[PDB]
């Protein structure tokens, strides 16, 4: 269901994208984590905002390519959601158009400035919740 | 010098949940050791697994204490447990497999919705639109055009499936359209409002 | 003690052609050894391969002299060459990857066909039916009859006359076209091209008008 | 195209199903083999005859479960063609309903009486020709 929340399971290590109520962004393998339920909303065809339901914040990528979640929306909270040909999803920042949202195999995000098309850190699998 | 079976590479066992799209080849491993050499067996949801239990079956490489599943499918969703054991003990790890089918298509609108409605002048009326879409779809309400509602941070999908037309007039009479589209295509259902 | 790189497991390199349906994970290996330890590199159609060259990229496990490609697609079709080499020599093997996209659906008939046709009494007419289907489809041509002003039978099914049926006696070569020689007011009516596989049934009708 | 011939690439070792002009049936990995072009014809929904184009014979499975190709069609030349969930095809004898057409990883067929659902020998990939 497009209206129900989703969990974003990153191919790189099985970490679910998580938004802390304080704004920190990282990953957790624990499916029961209280901060992995995300509400993806389209702002228009192919473009979404990603909102941590519990943290009530928006995943935004700053200019240096670091992730964090704002309390209110900004032009940096929009990403191109794309269902790749491998069936994984990629969230490319609409602002810094060459970077993606990604997690390291250690549960911490990866600087967009370090993200790239051939990488496993960028691939995400949406899951119901 | 007896020794109970033990995990030799515990770290490569951290990822207990394996979520993958169909067909992807999946491999679960339980690197362990112990003297005398422990035997290795696998279990699908507690029960005893067997090669003929899935198309193409499974492949077990004791050499690496692993089990392999080529082109996985929904039927494989489940828990898989490896059991390494010798005469002085036993250990076991359990991985969770989840297979995801993706629907890479333009959004799909519930047939029949929105629905034509004939109502009294001044009445209240609400149109409905049920959308399906793997990728996040973007819904938008139209009046034949005049944009009436558009999905987004200001108007979340919560309220996008229903268009409320309060106290109508002969003016509000006409054709309304629910347009929803994702990055793959566009879909829309129209409906007529008749006011008497 | 110098040694040129050499295949350690030549047997598991026998299958040079890897044909698979899309998305399937593909892995090519070139088990080799040699001192000093040889380096391993891969080539897609002779040119230099690079992880960002495909979505999800590729993964190389020198540990097993392998390259891995998850969820392969048509774009990956090609030749892949592994090159193991040290200071005293080089070796190389090349595998062929072919990806087949599967369509698991009931057959699909070209829209518009067969086409309604109005013709003169006694004329010749031929109906056409273009079918698509991954699984071998079974085409069949039908004529709808009326046992009275009734075109429907007691069982709520339509009275029909089988006119052509795919099979060993009537191969798919001639199944896409129905020939109605020297028509009559009788031949007038609705004809149907029905094609179905193990997944479902599809059919397109058409009307023959005779004057 | 369903009317053009096809080659049947068996998952078990990459052997193409081959029908010799003399009736022998086995597999060959060489895609250029003159006897691997097969004409699959449907006798009805989900049921096909498999005819070696060159050998001008039909693949038939006898009661003991051995393969061979008849010069003329018989009730033993019909199989249930099924596109399995993993995207490979299985040709199950309509007569000896529990057996499949399959090839060993050695290039020779496998007795239907030894074929089974979980096996790699039964999986085939149809390819254009
Ligand atoms: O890791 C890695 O690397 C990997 C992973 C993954 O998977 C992948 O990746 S992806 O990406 O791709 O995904 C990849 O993979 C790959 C891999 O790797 C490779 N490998 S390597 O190593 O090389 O590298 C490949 O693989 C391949 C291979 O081949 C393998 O591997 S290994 O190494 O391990 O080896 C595998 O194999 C498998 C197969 O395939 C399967 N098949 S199925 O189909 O089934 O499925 C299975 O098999 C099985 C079967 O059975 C067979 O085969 S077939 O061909 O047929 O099929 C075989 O069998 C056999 C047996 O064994 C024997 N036995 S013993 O004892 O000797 O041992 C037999 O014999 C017996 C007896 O003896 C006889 O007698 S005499 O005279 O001879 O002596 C008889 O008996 C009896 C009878 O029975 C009776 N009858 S009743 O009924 O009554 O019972 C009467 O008649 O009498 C008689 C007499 O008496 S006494 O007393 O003597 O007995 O018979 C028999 C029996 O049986 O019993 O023989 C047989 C045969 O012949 S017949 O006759 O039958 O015909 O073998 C088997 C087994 O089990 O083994 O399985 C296998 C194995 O398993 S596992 O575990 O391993 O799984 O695999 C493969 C494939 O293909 O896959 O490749 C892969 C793929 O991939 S790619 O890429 O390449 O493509 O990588
Ligand atoms: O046994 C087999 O042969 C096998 C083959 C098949 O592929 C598969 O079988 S299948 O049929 O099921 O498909 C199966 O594969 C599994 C692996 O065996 C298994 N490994 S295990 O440990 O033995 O269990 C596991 O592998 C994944 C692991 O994460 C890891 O394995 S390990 O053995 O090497 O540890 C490995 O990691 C990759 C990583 O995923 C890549 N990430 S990327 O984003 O796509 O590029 C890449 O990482 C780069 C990045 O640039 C970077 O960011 S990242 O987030 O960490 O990835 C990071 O940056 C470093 C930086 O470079 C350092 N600076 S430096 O000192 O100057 O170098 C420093 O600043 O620290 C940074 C980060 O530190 S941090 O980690 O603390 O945050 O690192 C690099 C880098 O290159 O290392 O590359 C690494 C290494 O790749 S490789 O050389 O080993 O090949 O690979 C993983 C993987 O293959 O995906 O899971 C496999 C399959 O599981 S599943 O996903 O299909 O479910 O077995």
């Amino acid at each position: 269901h497009f209206k129900d929340p989703k969990r974003l399971y990153c191919k790189n290590g099985g970490f679910f994208l998580r938004i802390h109520p304080d704004g920190r962004v990282d990953g957790v393998r624990e499916k029961s984590d209280p901060h992995i339920k995300l509400q993806l909303q389209a702002e228009e065809r192919g473009v979404v905002s990603i909102k941590g339901v519990s943290a009530n914040r928006y995943l935004a990528m700053k200019e240096d390519g670091r992730l964090l979640a704002s309390k209110s929306v900004t032009d940096e909270c929009f990403f191109f959601e794309r269902l790749e040909s491998n069936n994984y999803n990629t969230y490319r920042s609409r602002k810094y158009t060459s970077w993606y949202v990604a997690l390291k195999r250690t549960g911490q995000y990866k600087l967009g400035s370090k993200t790239g098309p051939g990488q496993k850190a960028i691939l995400f699998l949406p899951m119901s919740a | 010098m007896p020794v109970a079976p033990y995990w030799t590479s515990p770290e490569k066992m951290e990822k207990k949940l394996h979520a993958v799209p169909a067909a992807k080849t999946v491999k679960f491993k339980c690197p362990s050791s112990g003297t005398p050499q422990p035997t290795l067996r696998w279990l699908k949801n507690g029960k005893e697994f067997k090669p003929d239990h899935r198309i193409g079956g499974y492949k077990v490489r004791y050499a690496t204490w692993s089990i392999i599943m080529d082109s996985v499918v929904p039927s494989d969703k489940g828990n898989y447990t490896c059991i390494v054991e010798n005469e002085y003990g036993s250990i076991n790890h359990t991985y969770q497999l989840d297979v995801v089918e993706r629907s890479p298509h333009r959004p799909i609108l519930q047939a029949g919705l929105p629905a034509n409605k004939t109502v009294a002048l001044g009445s209240n009326v609400e149109f409905m639109c049920k959308v399906y879409s793997d990728p996040q779809p973007h819904i938008q309400w139209l009046k034949h055009v005049q944009i009436l509602k558009t999905a987004g941070v200001n108007t979340t999908d919560k309220e996008m499936e229903v268009l409320h037309l309060r106290n109508v007039s002969f003016e509000d009479a006409g054709e309304y359209t629910c347009l929803a589209g994702n990055s793959i295509g566009l879909s829309h259902h129209s409906a007529w409002l008749t006011v008497l």
